[PDB]
């Protein structure tokens, strides 16, 4: 499975098994015996716009 | 009005069985030794 989404850049550290925060809280939670990868690049110019 | 061979079954048996009962207040190891106050200051990883 593969899941896509945008957060801000230091909130990847709540992308992880066994994390807490208004991300992994509520937004996305990942279970704690996780088996895949996560991915993560910055996308500030296609994103962010004046 | 002797009977020690009977008495040291009875008290090897119950001090053996005092033993099992006292090892479970330790730790060994961990925090603490009762399985709710580790549970309830920690999150489960």
């Amino acid at each position: 499975y593969a899941d896509s989404f945008v957060i801000r850049g230091d909130e990847v550290r709540q992308i992880a098994p066994g994390q807490t925060g208004k991300i992994a809280d509520y937004n996305y939670k990942l279970p704690d015996d996780f088996t895949g990868c996560v991915i993560a690049w910055n996308s500030n110019n296609l994103d962010s716009k004046v | 009005s002797a009977l020690g061979k009977l008495q040291d079954v009875v008290n090897q048996n119950a001090q053996a069985l005092n033993t099992l009962v006292k090892q479970l207040s330790s730790n060994f190891g961990a925090i603490s030794s009762v399985l709710n106050d580790i549970l309830s200051r920690l999150d489960p990883p």
